[PDB]
Order: structure tokens, then C-alpha cells, then sequence
């Protein structure tokens, strides 16, 4: 997070750090479904926003429908609509790498759907994603203020927890068949306890 | 039964629903403004 | 870093952890022992701490 | 190298082409007005 600057914008990056604060996992409305009592028909609508696609698109802010095209009333069908999970997290520079006596730097990462609760605060994490900007940095309309800039964040797609000393993430190693054969072989000797004991320190 | 089409969109003054309040704002800080004479027949 | 036991004025002798005034999160506030990593620490009045 | 995005569409004052004059009008009498702050980044 300290060595991530404006020259890396719009490019794919991989950052390391410590998770400091997560957010509540919320649903996002994608498709609504309705019912008309006077006709017996079902209708629907789709919704989108700026963070669901990598390329810029022309906004289409559709409204939530309460009536029919003929004036009849509508009823919401919550069981037939669609919702998607959403979360936002913060990543900071690791305590074992940041300079001493200096205030730290951090960056926000947005996750969606199947990567929504893969870490907890305090973990060492590696996040790969696209460093992207959004909106207008006070350019539209007059907006005399010049102090603020462009809002930026990472649209994440990969999250990897990392194990360290004196941390809450446990180490696990993938076990191959060679390893299993060797372990099950050594299990059959009689001084196995002695060998395993003399190996410590 | 001189009627004219509305000069402004009527989805703001008409508080249709609670989610209609959500739908009338999106994409960060920018306000929603449909423009002058937004209706078609 | 040259210091005594009990540290210096407004400067501790060992690592101190504090919360960031604005972001309200942890960082190493200071501490001569870590500030001098890779160097030498000179302690005076070693018997008082 | 306070710059702001244009307040109006620039396709009218910029007479790009002869067919660009045709493209700036259509569908009977209604005038073409893109609106206030029509540009996006």
C-alpha cells in the first residue's frame, strides 16, 4: 500500500498487508419480479451499477416499478427476485515491514459474491485485482473545491491468506503421495519416537 | 375531457415506495436529473 | 540512539503500540529499541528502569 | 499540464461536417438538446 501510486492505475496489481477492518455482508438487488392481480402476469426489471464491469458504460438508472404499463397495481415477489452478496474490506501495510515511527498507508478492496467472507481482521493477506478510479474528481459542474481528487480502490478477484509467526492464520501444507508413503513407512519402525524426539532443536 | 406534458419528471415528488427512494440515487455523489421535457408519448 | 533507563522526554525506551489519531488503527508509535535496529543502543543508568 | 468538464455538448459549435449538420436534427420539429453536464469520463 505504500508503494502503490497513480502510475499503476487501470493495471492489474498484487498487494500484501494486514486486514484491519471488514464490513457487514449485505445483499444487492439485481432483478425484481412482480405480479398484477387484474391481469395475472409477471414482470421484472434488471439493475446495474459502475462496479460490475471493467469498462465504462453509459448509465441507465431505471426506477423501481410500482405500476403496470396500463396503470394496474403490482405486488413484489421477494422469493422470485435475485440478490447478490457484497462486502468491503481495508488492507494496511504489515507491522513487520512498515517503517518505524511513521503513520501507515492503506487501500480499500471491494469483493462480490463468492469471495465475500474469506478473511477476518488481523490476517496477513494477499489480494490481486485491478486498481481503478471512479466518478469525477469534482470535474462535473463548477465544484470550486480542488482539494479532493479521484476516488480509487481495487476491484478484487483473488484473495490469499498468508501464515506468519504469532498470528491467527494456521499453516497447512498439501500432502503428496510420496510424502504419505514415506510417513506411513517411518511409522513402522520401533525407535520412531526417539528419532522424532532427537530432531527437535 | 391548455393541457401540456409535465416540465419535470414526476418520480421525485411522487414518493412511490421506500425502494423508489433508493432508485432515485446511484453511482456515488452525482444527483439524478432527468432534464427538461423528459416525457414522450 | 543514546538514552537512559526510563527512556527520554516524550520518547519511550521499548516498542510502543498506539492507535492512529485519524484512522483509529494500530502502528508502531516509536521506541528506541526498534528505532536503532541494525545499530547500537547506549543506555545510561542501567540500574533504574 | 480549475479545469472542468464542458457545461454543454460541443457538437453544435463544432461544425464537424456537412452530414454532422443533418445528424444534429431529427424526428420532426423537436430541437436537439443533450442536457446540462452531458459528458462522462
Amino acid at each position: 500500500p505504500r508503494t502503490l501510486t497513480a502510475q499503476h492505475l487501470n493495471k492489474l496489481v498484487s498487494v500484501e498487508g494486514i486486514v484491519t477492518k471488514t464490513s457487514l455482508v449485505r445483499p444487492k438487488l439485481i432483478r425484481s419480479v412482480h405480479y398484477a392481480a387484474k391481469t395475472g402476469r409477471f414482470h421484472y426489471r434488471d439493475y446495474t451499477d459502475a462496479t460490475t464491469t471493467l469498462t465504462t458504460r453509459i448509465p441507465t438508472p431505471a426506477i423501481y416499478p410500482t405500476e403496470d404499463t396500463e396503470g394496474n397495481k403490482l405486488t413484489t415477489e421477494y422469493g422470485y427476485s435475485t440478490f447478490i452478496d457484497h462486502q468491503r474490506i481495508t488492507v494496511q501495510e504489515m507491522p513487520e515491514m512498515a517503517p518505524a515511527g511513521q503513520l501507515p498507508r492503506s487501500i480499500d478492496v471491494i469483493l462480490d459474491d463468492d469471495l465475500v467472507d474469506k478473511t477476518k481482521p488481523g490476517d496477513r493477506v494477499n489480494v490481486v485485482g485491478v486498481f481503478k478510479s471512479l466518478g469525477a474528481g469534482g470535474m462535473n459542474q463548477s465544484n470550486s473545491n480542488t482539494l479532493i481528487g479521484f476516488k480509487t480502490l481495487i476491484l478484487g478477484n483473488t484473495v490469499y491468506p498468508l501464515h506468519a509467526r504469532s498470528t491467527g492464520v494456521a499453516a497447512r501444507q498439501m500432502l503428496t503421495d510420496f510424502d504419505i508413503r514415506n510417513i506411513n513407512k517411518l511409522s513402522k519402525k520401533k525407535d520412531i519416537f526417539d528419532i522424532l524426539s532427537q530432531s527437535l532443536a | 375531457n391548455t393541457v401540456s406534458l409535465p416540465r419535470s419528471c414526476l418520480s421525485t415528488i411522487e414518493s412511490e415506495s421506500s425502494m423508489a427512494n433508493e432508485s432515485n440515487i446511484g453511482d456515488e455523489s452525482t444527483k439524478k436529473n432527468c432534464g427538461p421535457d423528459p416525457y414522450i408519448i | 540512539v543514546y538514552t537512559s533507563g526510563k527512556g527520554s522526554s516524550a520518547a519511550g525506551l521499548t516498542a510502543s503500540v498506539q492507535r492512529d489519531p485519524m484512522t483509529r488503527e494500530f502502528y508502531l508509535e516509536g521506541g528506541a529499541m526498534v528505532l536503532a535496529d541494525g545499530g547500537v543502543v547506549c543506555i545510561d543508568e542501567f540500574d533504574k528502569m
